[PDB]
């Protein structure tokens, strides 16, 4: 959300995705032990 | 995250960054870098999860207090 606020500036996306766990109230390690299954479940509703 | 002892460390609000040698846990809207400690991180699972993890060492703020009275 960087880029809406001043300049962009990087970040890897699995960080990313922990940063908007902690928003919505979910601890990080939470996705940084089912980035896979996240991953999976992302793309199989994109594809939906 | 950090790997530290078979543990796995997670910022409790900051981000993990490095200038090139070292490791340091700084909040995410202002580089204010700090000596990653037990209490910026907190523990969760082991190192075999998470992708991306690195080797590095995490200071405990009350092992050294406790060594200098036994030493
Ligand atoms: C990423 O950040 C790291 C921060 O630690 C950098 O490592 C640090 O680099 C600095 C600069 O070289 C080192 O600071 C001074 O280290 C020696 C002696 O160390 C003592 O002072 C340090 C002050 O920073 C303490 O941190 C140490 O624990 C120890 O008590 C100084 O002698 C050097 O020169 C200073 O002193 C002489 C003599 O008075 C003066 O003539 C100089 O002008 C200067 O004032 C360093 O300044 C620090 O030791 C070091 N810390 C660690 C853990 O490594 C790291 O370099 C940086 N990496 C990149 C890529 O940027
Ligand atoms: C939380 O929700 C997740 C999604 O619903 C669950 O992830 C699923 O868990 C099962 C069991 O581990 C996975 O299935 C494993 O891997 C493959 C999948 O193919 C089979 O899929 C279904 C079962 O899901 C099965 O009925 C089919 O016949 C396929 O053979 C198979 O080798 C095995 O079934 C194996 O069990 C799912 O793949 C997995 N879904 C996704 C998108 O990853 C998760 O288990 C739920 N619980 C927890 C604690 O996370
Ligand atoms: C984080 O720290 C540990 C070291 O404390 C690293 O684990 C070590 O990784 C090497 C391989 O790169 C292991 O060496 C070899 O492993 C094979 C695996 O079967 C083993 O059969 C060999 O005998 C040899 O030991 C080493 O064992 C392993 N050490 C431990 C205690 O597990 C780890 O790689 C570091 N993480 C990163 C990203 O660098
Ligand atoms: C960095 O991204 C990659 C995937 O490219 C992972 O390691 C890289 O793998 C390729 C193939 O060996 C190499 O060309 C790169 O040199 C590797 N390092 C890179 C791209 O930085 C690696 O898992 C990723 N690192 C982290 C912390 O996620």
């Amino acid at each position: 959300w960087t880029f809406g606020a001043g300049a962009a500036l990087q970040i890897p996306f699995a960080m990313q995705m922990a940063y908007r766990f902690n928003g919505i109230g979910v601890t990080q390690n939470v996705l940084y032990e089912n980035q896979k299954l996240i991953a999976n479940q992302f793309n199989s509703a994109i594809g939906k | 995250a950090i790997c530290h002892d078979g543990k796995a460390h997670f910022p409790r609000e900051g981000v993990f960054v490095s200038n090139g040698t070292h490791w340091f846990v700084t909040q995410r809207n202002f580089y204010e870098p700090q000596i990653i400690t037990t209490d910026n991180t907190f523990v969760s699972g082991n190192c075999d999860v998470v992708i991306g993890i690195v080797n590095n060492t995490v200071y405990d703020p009350l092992q050294p207090e406790l060594d200098s009275f036994k030493e």
